[PDB]
Protein backbone atom coordinates (compact mmCIF):
# COMPACT_ATOMS: atom_id res chain seq x y z
CA UNK A 1 0.00 0.00 0.00
CA UNK A 2 0.64 3.87 0.46
CA UNK A 3 1.15 6.66 3.03
CA UNK A 4 0.95 10.32 2.80
CA UNK A 5 3.52 12.22 3.91
CA UNK A 6 3.45 15.80 4.46
CA UNK A 7 6.66 17.90 3.64
CA UNK A 8 7.43 21.42 5.23
CA UNK A 9 10.26 23.02 3.05
CA UNK A 10 12.53 25.76 5.30
CA UNK A 11 14.53 28.58 4.06
CA UNK A 12 16.71 27.71 1.04
CA UNK A 13 14.92 24.35 0.81
CA UNK A 14 12.15 26.21 0.40
CA UNK A 15 13.36 28.43 -2.23
CA UNK A 16 14.05 25.90 -4.13
CA UNK A 17 11.46 23.60 -4.05
CA UNK A 18 9.62 26.63 -4.91
CA UNK A 19 6.97 25.74 -2.10
CA UNK A 20 6.45 26.01 1.33
CA UNK A 21 4.46 22.51 1.93
CA UNK A 22 3.94 19.70 -0.06
CA UNK A 23 2.01 15.96 0.55
CA UNK A 24 3.55 13.35 -1.25
CA UNK A 25 2.59 9.38 -1.80
CA UNK A 26 4.79 6.78 -1.09
CA UNK A 27 5.25 2.98 0.07
CA UNK A 28 4.59 2.07 3.08
CA UNK A 29 8.45 1.52 4.94
CA UNK A 30 9.80 3.94 2.68
CA UNK A 31 12.95 5.07 4.69
CA UNK A 32 13.28 9.25 4.95
CA UNK A 33 16.47 8.97 3.00
CA UNK A 34 14.59 7.17 0.19
CA UNK A 35 11.82 10.23 0.29
CA UNK A 36 14.45 12.65 0.29
CA UNK A 37 15.71 11.17 -2.86
CA UNK A 38 12.23 11.82 -4.29
CA UNK A 39 11.49 14.82 -3.61
CA UNK A 40 14.77 15.95 -5.89
CA UNK A 41 14.29 13.60 -8.21
CA UNK A 42 13.01 16.31 -10.69
CA UNK A 43 14.96 19.85 -9.64
CA UNK A 44 18.37 20.02 -9.42
CA UNK A 45 18.66 22.88 -7.42
CA UNK A 46 16.35 21.54 -4.63
CA UNK A 47 18.62 18.14 -5.22
CA UNK A 48 21.68 20.37 -4.09
CA UNK A 49 20.03 22.03 -1.17
CA UNK A 50 18.66 18.52 0.36
CA UNK A 51 22.41 17.30 0.32
CA UNK A 52 23.22 19.60 3.44
CA UNK A 53 19.68 19.52 5.09
CA UNK A 54 18.32 18.07 8.27
CA UNK A 55 15.40 16.39 9.05
CA UNK A 56 12.50 16.22 11.72
CA UNK A 57 9.64 14.29 11.67
CA UNK A 58 6.65 15.41 13.39
CA UNK A 59 9.57 18.31 14.55
CA UNK A 60 11.20 14.92 16.28
CA UNK A 61 14.76 15.29 14.90
CA UNK A 62 16.03 12.40 12.49
CA UNK A 63 18.67 10.45 13.98
CA UNK A 64 17.74 7.61 11.40
CA UNK A 65 17.73 7.92 7.74
CA UNK A 66 17.24 4.57 7.50
CA UNK A 67 13.95 4.75 9.44
CA UNK A 68 10.78 3.57 7.92
CA UNK A 69 7.78 5.62 7.26
CA UNK A 70 5.05 3.74 7.71
CA UNK A 71 2.32 5.84 9.11
CA UNK A 72 1.07 9.40 7.76
CA UNK A 73 3.48 12.48 9.19
CA UNK A 74 5.63 15.51 8.63
CA UNK A 75 8.86 16.08 7.43
CA UNK A 76 10.20 19.10 7.76
CA UNK A 77 13.33 20.16 5.99
CA UNK A 78 16.01 21.85 7.55
CA UNK A 79 19.33 23.93 5.83
CA UNK A 80 22.07 24.28 7.61
CA UNK A 81 21.85 27.39 9.91
CA UNK A 82 22.96 30.50 9.87
CA UNK A 83 22.41 32.56 13.10
CA UNK A 84 23.91 35.24 14.56
CA UNK B 1 21.52 27.81 39.97
CA UNK B 2 21.53 31.09 37.10
CA UNK B 3 18.24 32.38 36.85
CA UNK B 4 17.20 33.02 32.97
CA UNK B 5 15.71 36.23 32.58
CA UNK B 6 14.45 36.63 29.23
CA UNK B 7 14.50 34.04 26.23
CA UNK B 8 13.06 35.26 23.19
CA UNK B 9 12.73 35.26 19.20
CA UNK B 10 11.24 38.16 17.56
CA UNK B 11 10.47 40.79 14.64
CA UNK B 12 10.98 43.78 17.24
CA UNK B 13 14.41 45.75 17.53
CA UNK B 14 16.55 44.02 20.42
CA UNK B 15 18.18 46.11 23.13
CA UNK B 16 21.25 44.99 23.90
CA UNK B 17 20.95 47.68 26.77
CA UNK B 18 17.81 46.74 27.71
CA UNK B 19 18.95 43.02 28.61
CA UNK B 20 21.87 44.31 30.29
CA UNK B 21 19.56 46.21 32.89
CA UNK B 22 17.26 42.80 32.55
CA UNK B 23 20.29 40.77 34.47
CA UNK B 24 20.81 43.83 36.88
CA UNK B 25 25.79 41.15 40.72
CA UNK B 26 29.18 43.05 40.36
CA UNK B 27 29.97 41.55 36.74
CA UNK B 28 27.89 42.37 33.80
CA UNK B 29 29.33 41.37 29.87
CA UNK B 30 26.71 42.04 26.83
CA UNK B 31 27.15 40.91 23.63
CA UNK B 32 25.76 41.99 20.53
CA UNK B 33 25.57 40.93 16.79
CA UNK B 34 25.40 43.41 14.33
CA UNK B 35 24.56 43.48 11.02
CA UNK B 36 27.62 44.38 8.31
CA UNK B 37 27.24 45.88 4.88
CA UNK B 38 29.60 43.27 3.54
CA UNK B 39 29.99 39.82 3.36
CA UNK B 40 34.03 39.23 2.74
CA UNK B 41 34.02 40.94 -0.88
CA UNK B 42 30.42 41.59 -2.02
CA UNK B 43 28.57 45.04 -0.54
CA UNK B 44 25.20 43.43 1.68
CA UNK B 45 21.86 45.72 0.88
CA UNK B 46 19.85 43.65 3.77
CA UNK B 47 19.35 40.31 5.01
CA UNK B 48 16.27 38.63 6.46
CA UNK B 49 16.10 36.03 9.66
CA UNK B 50 13.89 33.22 9.67
CA UNK B 51 13.19 31.15 12.04
CA UNK B 52 11.93 27.44 12.48
CA UNK B 53 8.70 27.09 14.78
CA UNK B 54 10.82 25.35 17.77
CA UNK B 55 13.46 28.11 17.52
CA UNK B 56 11.94 29.21 20.79
CA UNK B 57 12.05 26.23 22.83
CA UNK B 58 15.73 25.40 21.28
CA UNK B 59 16.75 28.90 22.87
CA UNK B 60 15.59 28.17 26.00
CA UNK B 61 16.78 24.80 26.43
CA UNK B 62 20.34 26.48 25.29
CA UNK B 63 19.66 29.09 27.82
CA UNK B 64 18.99 26.11 30.61
CA UNK B 65 21.81 23.81 29.54
CA UNK B 66 24.87 26.57 29.89
CA UNK B 67 23.06 28.24 32.80
CA UNK B 68 22.96 24.53 35.12
CA UNK B 69 26.99 24.74 33.75
CA UNK B 70 28.47 27.70 34.82
CA UNK B 71 29.92 28.71 38.11
CA UNK B 72 29.28 31.84 39.85
CA UNK B 73 26.68 33.47 36.99
CA UNK B 74 23.56 35.29 38.49
CA UNK B 75 21.14 35.63 35.37
CA UNK B 76 21.38 35.83 32.26
CA UNK B 77 19.50 36.92 29.17
CA UNK B 78 19.83 36.22 25.28
CA UNK B 79 17.32 37.03 22.30
CA UNK B 80 17.43 36.55 18.81
CA UNK B 81 15.82 38.91 15.85
CA UNK B 82 13.77 37.60 13.00
CA UNK B 83 12.32 38.91 10.11
CA UNK B 84 14.06 42.33 8.04
CA UNK B 85 16.95 43.92 9.47
CA UNK B 86 19.10 46.98 8.60
CA UNK B 87 22.84 47.26 8.19
CA UNK B 88 23.71 48.23 12.08
CA UNK B 89 20.67 46.08 13.20
CA UNK B 90 21.51 43.51 16.35
CA UNK B 91 21.08 40.37 15.26
CA UNK B 92 21.57 38.41 18.46
CA UNK B 93 21.96 40.18 22.03
CA UNK B 94 23.05 38.10 24.91
CA UNK B 95 23.64 39.75 28.52
CA UNK B 96 25.07 37.33 31.41
CA UNK B 97 25.32 39.04 35.18
CA UNK B 98 27.65 37.74 37.58
CA UNK B 99 29.55 37.76 40.97
CA UNK B 100 32.95 38.10 39.20
CA UNK B 101 33.86 39.62 35.87
CA UNK B 102 35.40 36.39 34.63
CA UNK B 103 32.82 33.52 34.61
CA UNK B 104 30.39 36.94 33.26
CA UNK B 105 32.87 36.63 30.07
CA UNK B 106 33.29 32.80 29.50
CA UNK B 107 29.83 31.84 29.93
CA UNK B 108 28.75 34.92 26.83
CA UNK B 109 30.64 33.81 24.83
CA UNK B 110 30.10 30.44 25.52
CA UNK B 111 26.28 31.23 25.34
CA UNK B 112 26.79 32.93 21.91
CA UNK B 113 28.62 29.86 20.51
CA UNK B 114 25.98 27.25 21.38
CA UNK B 115 23.21 29.85 20.36
CA UNK B 116 24.67 30.20 16.85
CA UNK B 117 25.47 26.24 16.52
CA UNK B 118 22.23 25.09 17.80
CA UNK B 119 19.21 27.82 17.01
CA UNK B 120 17.18 27.13 13.82
CA UNK B 121 17.40 30.10 12.35
CA UNK B 122 18.16 31.38 8.84
CA UNK B 123 19.75 34.06 7.49
CA UNK B 124 18.61 35.16 3.80
CA UNK B 125 21.51 38.28 2.79
CA UNK B 126 20.56 40.24 -0.32
CA UNK B 127 24.12 41.67 -2.16
CA UNK B 128 24.02 45.22 -4.03
CA UNK B 129 24.82 43.79 -7.21
CA UNK B 130 20.97 42.81 -7.00
CA UNK B 131 22.35 38.68 -6.32
CA UNK B 132 20.87 36.92 -2.77
CA UNK B 133 22.29 34.23 -0.89
CA UNK B 134 21.01 31.67 1.84
CA UNK B 135 24.19 31.72 4.19
CA UNK B 136 25.38 28.61 4.59
CA UNK B 137 23.20 26.59 1.75
CA UNK C 1 46.36 51.58 11.26
CA UNK C 2 45.05 50.56 15.27
CA UNK C 3 41.92 50.20 16.51
CA UNK C 4 39.54 53.99 16.99
CA UNK C 5 39.98 54.65 21.06
CA UNK C 6 36.47 56.17 20.67
CA UNK C 7 36.88 57.11 24.34
CA UNK C 8 39.01 57.23 27.38
CA UNK C 9 37.79 58.63 30.81
CA UNK C 10 38.39 59.20 34.28
CA UNK C 11 35.10 61.30 35.32
CA UNK C 12 33.50 62.05 38.53
CA UNK C 13 30.11 62.08 36.79
CA UNK C 14 27.98 58.78 36.09
CA UNK C 15 29.61 56.82 33.69
CA UNK C 16 26.84 54.49 31.61
CA UNK C 17 27.80 51.35 29.20
CA UNK C 18 24.89 52.05 27.30
CA UNK C 19 26.34 55.45 25.47
CA UNK C 20 29.62 53.70 25.38
CA UNK C 21 28.36 50.50 23.13
CA UNK C 22 26.90 53.42 21.05
CA UNK C 23 29.87 55.23 20.24
CA UNK C 24 31.75 51.81 19.67
CA UNK C 25 29.23 50.44 17.43
CA UNK C 26 29.13 53.23 14.53
CA UNK C 27 31.65 51.18 13.37
CA UNK C 28 28.59 48.49 12.12
CA UNK C 29 31.22 45.38 12.83
CA UNK C 30 30.49 42.85 13.59
CA UNK C 31 30.60 41.90 16.72
CA UNK C 32 30.40 44.35 20.02
CA UNK C 33 31.52 43.11 23.40
CA UNK C 34 30.42 44.86 26.74
CA UNK C 35 31.70 45.35 30.04
CA UNK C 36 30.31 46.73 33.37
CA UNK C 37 31.78 46.50 36.73
CA UNK C 38 28.91 47.63 38.88
CA UNK C 39 29.04 48.22 42.91
CA UNK C 40 27.76 45.16 45.12
CA UNK C 41 25.84 45.61 48.09
CA UNK C 42 27.68 43.02 49.96
CA UNK C 43 31.61 42.49 49.98
CA UNK C 44 33.77 39.45 51.41
CA UNK C 45 30.78 38.92 53.64
CA UNK C 46 30.14 42.35 54.93
CA UNK C 47 27.18 44.74 53.84
CA UNK C 48 28.68 47.53 51.64
CA UNK C 49 26.69 50.68 52.59
CA UNK C 50 28.77 53.10 50.41
CA UNK C 51 31.88 53.75 48.44
CA UNK C 52 34.29 56.02 47.38
CA UNK C 53 37.35 56.06 44.18
CA UNK C 54 39.98 57.93 44.30
CA UNK C 55 42.95 58.73 41.57
CA UNK C 56 46.44 59.45 41.11
CA UNK C 57 46.95 63.02 39.21
CA UNK C 58 48.40 60.27 36.56
CA UNK C 59 45.45 58.13 36.26
CA UNK C 60 44.35 59.92 33.44
CA UNK C 61 47.48 59.48 31.41
CA UNK C 62 48.09 55.86 32.57
CA UNK C 63 44.60 55.28 31.27
CA UNK C 64 45.05 56.55 27.81
CA UNK C 65 48.80 54.76 27.57
CA UNK C 66 46.83 51.01 28.55
CA UNK C 67 43.97 52.28 25.51
CA UNK C 68 46.65 52.95 23.17
CA UNK C 69 48.34 49.04 23.76
CA UNK C 70 44.95 47.85 23.40
CA UNK C 71 44.16 49.62 20.39
CA UNK C 72 47.87 48.83 19.06
CA UNK C 73 47.33 44.71 18.62
CA UNK C 74 45.26 43.97 15.67
CA UNK C 75 43.30 41.15 15.86
CA UNK C 76 40.43 42.78 13.68
CA UNK C 77 39.45 44.80 16.31
CA UNK C 78 37.92 48.34 14.86
CA UNK C 79 36.90 50.12 18.14
CA UNK C 80 37.37 50.53 22.04
CA UNK C 81 36.00 52.51 24.62
CA UNK C 82 36.74 52.23 28.46
CA UNK C 83 36.12 54.39 31.56
CA UNK C 84 36.30 54.61 35.25
CA UNK C 85 34.46 56.26 37.52
CA UNK C 86 36.10 58.42 40.64
CA UNK C 87 34.16 59.74 43.56
CA UNK C 88 31.74 58.94 45.89
CA UNK C 89 29.63 56.19 44.03
CA UNK C 90 26.42 54.10 45.14
CA UNK C 91 25.51 50.62 45.37
CA UNK C 92 24.75 49.79 41.51
CA UNK C 93 26.55 52.30 40.11
CA UNK C 94 29.17 51.20 37.00
CA UNK C 95 32.54 51.59 38.30
CA UNK C 96 34.38 50.41 35.57
CA UNK C 97 32.43 50.15 32.05
CA UNK C 98 34.52 48.97 28.51
CA UNK C 99 33.29 47.88 24.84
CA UNK C 100 34.85 46.58 22.10
CA UNK C 101 33.58 46.65 18.59
CA UNK C 102 35.22 43.98 16.34
CA UNK C 103 34.98 41.89 13.15
CA UNK C 104 34.69 39.04 15.15
CA UNK C 105 32.89 38.07 18.41
CA UNK C 106 36.04 35.70 18.93
CA UNK C 107 38.16 39.21 19.47
CA UNK C 108 36.05 40.74 21.17
CA UNK C 109 35.42 39.18 23.86
CA UNK C 110 39.12 38.52 24.30
CA UNK C 111 40.34 42.15 23.88
CA UNK C 112 37.20 43.65 26.14
CA UNK C 113 38.27 41.22 29.18
CA UNK C 114 42.37 42.03 28.34
CA UNK C 115 41.32 45.67 28.28
CA UNK C 116 39.29 45.42 31.63
CA UNK C 117 42.63 43.04 33.33
CA UNK C 118 45.18 45.46 32.30
CA UNK C 119 43.04 48.37 33.39
CA UNK C 120 42.57 47.49 37.20
CA UNK C 121 46.56 46.24 37.28
CA UNK C 122 47.76 49.74 36.08
CA UNK C 123 45.25 51.97 37.09
CA UNK C 124 47.00 54.07 40.18
CA UNK C 125 42.56 54.43 41.88
CA UNK C 126 41.92 53.70 45.24
CA UNK C 127 38.95 52.13 46.91
CA UNK C 128 37.61 52.75 50.29
CA UNK C 129 34.50 50.94 51.40
CA UNK C 130 31.81 51.86 54.14
CA UNK C 131 30.09 48.92 56.16
CA UNK C 132 27.32 49.28 57.57
CA UNK C 133 28.52 48.38 61.00
CA UNK C 134 30.47 51.66 61.12
CA UNK C 135 33.85 50.42 59.96
CA UNK C 136 35.59 51.34 56.28
CA UNK C 137 38.09 49.70 54.62
CA UNK C 138 41.17 50.71 51.84
CA UNK C 139 40.82 48.21 49.72
CA UNK C 140 44.23 45.95 49.46
CA UNK C 141 46.07 48.21 52.36
CA UNK D 1 73.42 69.89 54.57
CA UNK D 2 69.65 69.44 54.34
CA UNK D 3 67.32 69.51 50.88
CA UNK D 4 63.75 69.63 50.97
CA UNK D 5 61.30 67.41 50.05
CA UNK D 6 57.14 67.69 49.66
CA UNK D 7 55.43 64.62 50.36
CA UNK D 8 52.10 63.54 48.81
CA UNK D 9 50.10 61.06 50.77
CA UNK D 10 47.20 58.88 48.86
CA UNK D 11 44.16 57.16 49.75
CA UNK D 12 45.12 54.66 52.77
CA UNK D 13 48.35 56.36 53.13
CA UNK D 14 46.82 59.95 53.38
CA UNK D 15 44.51 58.39 55.81
CA UNK D 16 46.70 57.09 58.25
CA UNK D 17 48.81 60.01 58.31
CA UNK D 18 45.77 62.37 58.83
CA UNK D 19 47.26 64.62 55.84
CA UNK D 20 47.55 64.94 51.98
CA UNK D 21 50.84 66.38 52.08
CA UNK D 22 53.67 67.90 54.40
CA UNK D 23 57.53 69.76 53.58
CA UNK D 24 60.28 67.80 55.24
CA UNK D 25 64.01 68.90 55.68
CA UNK D 26 66.03 65.84 55.13
CA UNK D 27 69.52 65.25 54.97
CA UNK D 28 71.12 65.14 51.27
CA UNK D 29 72.12 61.94 50.62
CA UNK D 30 68.87 60.19 52.36
CA UNK D 31 67.62 57.34 50.68
CA UNK D 32 64.01 56.72 49.34
CA UNK D 33 64.01 53.89 52.17
CA UNK D 34 65.62 56.18 55.12
CA UNK D 35 62.97 58.61 54.30
CA UNK D 36 60.46 56.40 54.74
CA UNK D 37 61.25 55.41 58.15
CA UNK D 38 60.89 58.90 59.32
CA UNK D 39 57.95 59.05 57.97
CA UNK D 40 56.82 55.76 59.63
CA UNK D 41 57.94 57.24 62.72
CA UNK D 42 54.97 59.51 63.03
CA UNK D 43 52.42 57.02 63.58
CA UNK D 44 52.01 53.16 63.99
CA UNK D 45 49.23 52.83 61.58
CA UNK D 46 51.30 54.95 58.74
CA UNK D 47 54.02 52.86 59.70
CA UNK D 48 52.03 49.78 58.78
CA UNK D 49 50.15 51.42 55.55
CA UNK D 50 53.72 52.28 54.20
CA UNK D 51 55.16 48.97 54.15
CA UNK D 52 52.75 47.83 51.06
CA UNK D 53 53.52 51.12 49.24
CA UNK D 54 54.85 51.98 45.87
CA UNK D 55 56.73 55.54 45.98
CA UNK D 56 57.42 58.11 42.94
CA UNK D 57 60.06 60.99 43.08
CA UNK D 58 58.67 63.55 40.74
CA UNK D 59 55.90 61.34 39.57
CA UNK D 60 58.82 58.68 38.61
CA UNK D 61 58.31 55.34 39.93
CA UNK D 62 61.35 54.10 42.18
CA UNK D 63 62.43 50.81 41.40
CA UNK D 64 65.62 51.01 43.76
CA UNK D 65 64.56 51.97 47.47
CA UNK D 66 67.74 53.44 48.17
CA UNK D 67 67.57 55.86 45.94
CA UNK D 68 69.31 58.90 47.55
CA UNK D 69 67.63 62.06 47.61
CA UNK D 70 70.29 65.00 47.14
CA UNK D 71 68.19 67.79 45.29
CA UNK D 72 64.57 69.17 46.62
CA UNK D 73 61.49 66.81 45.03
CA UNK D 74 58.14 65.51 45.32
CA UNK D 75 57.79 62.47 46.67
CA UNK D 76 54.67 60.25 46.17
CA UNK D 77 53.28 57.75 48.84
CA UNK D 78 51.35 54.86 46.40
CA UNK D 79 48.82 52.39 48.44
CA UNK D 80 48.63 49.01 46.28
CA UNK D 81 46.00 49.65 43.49
CA UNK D 82 42.39 48.54 43.99
CA UNK D 83 40.25 49.89 41.04
CA UNK D 84 37.81 48.64 38.87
Amino acid sequence: TTVRVTVRYFAAAAAAAGIETESLEIATGTSVAELVERLGARNPELARVLKRCSYLCDEVAVRDMAKPLVTPQTVDVLPPFAGG
Amino acid sequence: SAEIVRVELTEDPISLTEYEALVAAGAVVGFAGVVRDHDGGRSVLRLEYSAHPTAQRTLEEVAEEIAAQSDGVRAIAVSHRIGPLKIGDAALVAAVAADHRRAAFETCARLVDVVKERLPVWKHQHFADGTDEWVNS
